[PDB]
RNA sequence: UAUUAAUCUAGAGUGUGGUAGGGAGUUUUGGAAUUUCAUGUGGAGCGGUGAAAUGCGUAGAUAUAUGAAGGAACACCAGUGGCGAAGGCGAAAACUUAGGCCAUUACUGACGCUUAGGCUUGAAAGUGUGGGGAGCAAAUAGGAUUAGAUACCCUAGUAGUCCACACCGUAAACGAUAGAUACUAGCUGUCGGGGCGAUCCCCUCGGUAGUGAAGUUAACACAUUAAGUAUCUCGCCUGGGUAGUACAUUCGCAAGAAUGAAACUCAAACGGAAUUGACGGGGACCCGCACAAGUGGUGGAGCAUGUUGCUUAAUUCGAC
């Protein structure tokens, strides 16, 4: 995140930022193919759509 | 989502409409999909195109602040 | 793989009604029997009331209560390099680790006087130093180095 | 209709390998027979879990298999009231070319039986009429009570 | 120096490394994972991050900081374990400045192993 | 059936209006990254896998901030999404161009299918040329387990890479499925338009995942988003290995493009789908002192019997 002062609330969304923040840097901090390296999204993507519809 | 899918107009343009971007928009400048914006995907690919243009215009930064 | 069985401890004795003490007893017993046991305790009490002027149930029950353990270590493996996991103790094993404690350390030793050996046993437990108390320090220790190992689990 | 009209039935349906063979339901009903003949003589006097475990043999009886006792026979028509809810009763009663009547609702053809009914139970005002003219346009001919055949007597109520 | 410098931690998780830079750019000390003797695998640890991060704070718990920002680069654990050390001495954080350059597509990342 | 004059327009598009899309040839900048160089700081380390080492640092390395800069490509934007000759298409912008989609009560009068032959592009790797090389990088150099670690682990590291000319021509280029014509239940939705209609819900036509009846089938399963049904043409396969081996062909500076045996063997295809097993450095599962905890206990001794060993007439023999 940028900011960072509540005791319980921001925490858990900083969570996600920083999971954000590392899908984003797992596809040009190494060079890959661009196979799984879209394939990682779309499979993160679909996992989350059939959870919760 | 977008007013302008509800005023019918088939395309949008960048005319300083940062307001309604601020909600397609997270905090973090970083372009939601299809699914937090609200667009169909007529809309969608509009305000994606506008918000590409803002990260080129400097109206949004791409990262940095 | 077994999740509860109940365990179980014995009858206590008609003076003080403690289970504590006849667990102790019953597990530093030797030949089977309390005889010399019994003459064992006798000296040993007698060598501790010659000294450390204070009441036996509370010196007692002080030396029992800084014994007990704070943490576990049960096994867990990575399936690579196997790295445990620390975990907690019921304080009825607390209790056990303590006896068995006392126990393996007043059966055999090279000083002269067993009764002296458990009367320092006894007197060294309750003072604080180090006898049992070092299993305290040590299994709070492992569970600070173990903290890496429980920080994720696999 | 059970309370009012009936010759045989069963508390749901047939479970399989019990209509198009009705070996496993002859041999049910001799079966209910004897263990009630036999169940006379238990009186808690053995085990009272065995007595226990033959009131819940008996309980069982009358969840899967309550209603076969007095069907000596495989019956000419079976009543479906729909056609995915008695997969059983339709597929093997289909295996042989015994009259079948059965309902059609949202995902199947009317053709699958002899006389055709589009008719629907899941609704909560249509069972009640539809299961009264049903009974009553049969029971008439045991010398039974027949009041929905053309008379205005008309039910409406929410299913329960 | 002045109540607010700047705090460059560089998160990583092999020898995360932290050194406190004057407003002009100027360090006044430095450390990393491994700083007292752990260089190797016991860097990596949460360990040794942690004694990394107090020794840059007991060079700069005494600058007139009270409340300072964390110049968090990468993303992993330091951070965290350098804000539970801020607090748990009573020093309070203003952001978590991730100072992630995300890749703008420059020079070629080193290719994944094979 | 080829058809004549006229033809009929229901197709091919096309008059026209609306019309969405990462379609594309072309040309521009912006974000910054990256590492450096001028700048100073500063004290003591960096590198890393299962653990380390190879490999770097006080003559100032980490890290640092702005200034300035080289090549280089643009986190997200990324969907019951669309546009797509295939290969594909997303930092933007625009020139241009292409394909559409919906509707036109319309026209030439069906003016079109496949494709010998010809034409075209072709992911990507790599090549000569000129330049650039920022970055990583094979091969590997060194180092870690190792019986070997040559594959998998880490650092140093160049060919390579990169920009354009010329050459690249293949991919698991697929939809494991070449097309074109005409027709055929549906549904959850949703997309582009015609849209009444805050958006809507709701549709009309084309599209986008599934669905299940006919139909289809060796089974997988497909099913109006057929592996369904019929019409027309190009490519292929007649059991497997042999067999892509050899010659030869055309082009390509070459790798490669296609092509293809014989002799022989076997009576079979690593021929496919499907049923349960074994199986896993795949998961859910309940269980027994089997573990988790301990008493004691043997490998530890006095030791005595027992095994192998040896010796030998057998140190019977079997038991592992």
């Amino acid at each position: 995140e940028v900011k960072n002062d509540d005791l319980e609330l921001a925490l858990k969304k900083f969570k996600r930022v920083s999971l954000e923040i590392r899908r984003l840097a797992q596809r040009h901090e190494y060079h890959l193919r661009k196979g799984m390296r879209l394939r990682e999204k779309r499979k993160i993507a679909q996992k989350k759509r059939r959870k919760f519809r | 989502y977008c007013r302008f899918c509800a005023i019918g107009q088939l395309r949008i343009d960048l005319i300083d409409d940062l307001e309604a971007l601020k909600r397609f928009l997270s905090p973090y400048a970083k372009i939601n999909p299809r699914r937090i914006t609200g667009n169909c995907q007529m809309h969608q690919r509009h305000v994606a195109k506008a918000l590409k243009r803002a990260r080129y215009l400097a109206l949004v930064p791409f990262v940095k602040d | 793989r077994k999740n509860r069985a109940p365990k179980r401890t014995v009858l206590p004795d008609p003076v003080f009604n403690n289970t504590l003490v006849t667990r102790i007893i019953n597990v530093i017993m030797e030949d089977g029997k309390k005889g010399l046991a019994q003459r064992i305790l006798y000296g040993a009490f007698d060598l501790i009331e010659q000294r450390t002027k204070e009441k036996p149930l509370t010196v007692f029950e002080r030396a029992v209560g800084n014994v007990m353990p704070r943490l576990e270590l049960r096994v867990r493996r990575i399936a690579g390099s196997n790295y445990q996991v620390p975990t907690e103790v019921p304080q009825d094993r607390k209790i056990a680790l303590a006896l068995r404690w006392i126990a393996m350390f007043a059966r055999k030793r090279h000083e002269k006087t067993m009764l002296e050996k458990i009367a320092n046993e006894i007197i060294d437990a309750s003072n604080n130093t180090g006898a049992a108390i070092k299993k305290k320090d040590d299994t709070h220790k492992m569970a600070e180095a173990n903290k890496a190992f429980a920080h994720m689990r696999w | 209709i059970a309370k009012r009209v009936d010759v045989a039935f069963i508390t749901q349906r047939w479970l399989g390998g019990t209509l198009t063979n009705f070996k496993t339901l002859s041999i049910s009903i001799n079966k209910l027979n004897k263990l009630v003949e036999k169940q006379a003589e238990n009186a808690a006097d053995l085990t009272k879990k065995e007595n226990l475990m033959l009131s819940r043999e008996i309980e069982r009886l009358e969840k899967f298999f309550g209603g076969v006792k007095s069907l000596k026979r495989l019956p000419n028509l079976l009543i479906v009231d729909d056609p995915v809810y008695e997969k059983n009763a339709v597929a093997e009663a289909n295996i042989l070319r015994i009259p079948v009547v059965a309902l059609c609702n949202t995902n199947t053809n009317p053709e699958l039986v002899d006389f055709i009914i589009p008719a629907n139970n899941h609704q909560p005002q249509s069972t009640c009429l539809l299961m009264n003219l049903l009974a009553d346009a049969v029971a008439e001919a045991k010398a039974m009570p027949t009041m929905f055949a053309y008379k205005p007597d008309e039910e409406i109520q929410i299913e329960i | 120096n002045v109540s607010s410098g700047i705090i460059h931690v560089s998160c990583s998780p092999n020898n995360t490394i932290v050194s406190a830079s004057d407003p002009g750019g100027n360090v006044l000390c430095w450390a990393s994972s491994g700083t007292m003797g752990f260089k190797g695998s016991r860097k990596k640890t949460p360990y040794s991050a942690g004694i990394a991060a107090d020794k840059v704070a007991k060079t700069v718990k005494e600058m007139g900081m009270a409340t300072v920002k964390l110049f968090v680069k990468g993303t992993g654990r330091g951070k965290d374990t350098a804000i539970r050390s801020f607090a748990n001495a009573g020093l309070s954080i203003t952001e978590i400045n991730e100072k992630t350059p995300i890749p703008h597509n420059g020079c070629k990342p080193p290719k994944r192993p094979r």
